[PDB]
């Protein structure tokens, strides 16, 4: 299993955050909510080294 | 600072109850040729992509194809589950 660096979601453009969330079945949300959700998903699905 | 991760084991369903209930509703609507069959089908599709446990039907509003009506149904079914 390779090392995945977590994307810096906080500096991502709003359209890109929406597309990232679409992967996980999630609809567009307010920007702060999208950033928090993508971080939450990453931490649940990956073990931090 | 950059956080580094290793993907975790392929996880079981994070939402087995919601999957079960949407499946039951889908199958019931399919058998009867009801117009709402597509509602359940589309919700199952988005739910299966979502890796986090949901605490409520209300929380599930963030998912594509989860309308207010369906989220209410999930809340009601949750109440019945833990009541019984």
């Amino acid at each position: 299993v390779p090392i995945t660096p977590m994307p810096q979601y906080s500096i991502m453009e709003t359209p890109v955050l929406k597309k990232e969330l679409d992967r996980f079945g999630v609809r567009p949300l307010p920007k702060r909510q999208m950033v928090l959700k993508l971080k939450e998903i990453f931490q649940y699905t990956h073990q931090t080294l | 600072p950059v956080r580094l991760g290793r993907k975790r084991p392929l996880p079981a369903c994070p939402n087995p109850l919601f999957v079960r209930w949407l499946t039951e509703w889908r199958d019931e609507a399919t058998r009867s040729r009801h117009r709402t069959r597509f509602v359940f089908q589309k919700a199952l599709r988005s739910l299966r992509r979502y890796p986090l446990p949901l605490r409520s039907g209300k929380e599930a509003k963030i998912l594509q194809h989860f309308g207010d009506g369906l989220c209410r149904m999930l809340d009601e079914r949750l109440q019945r589950h833990r009541t019984s």
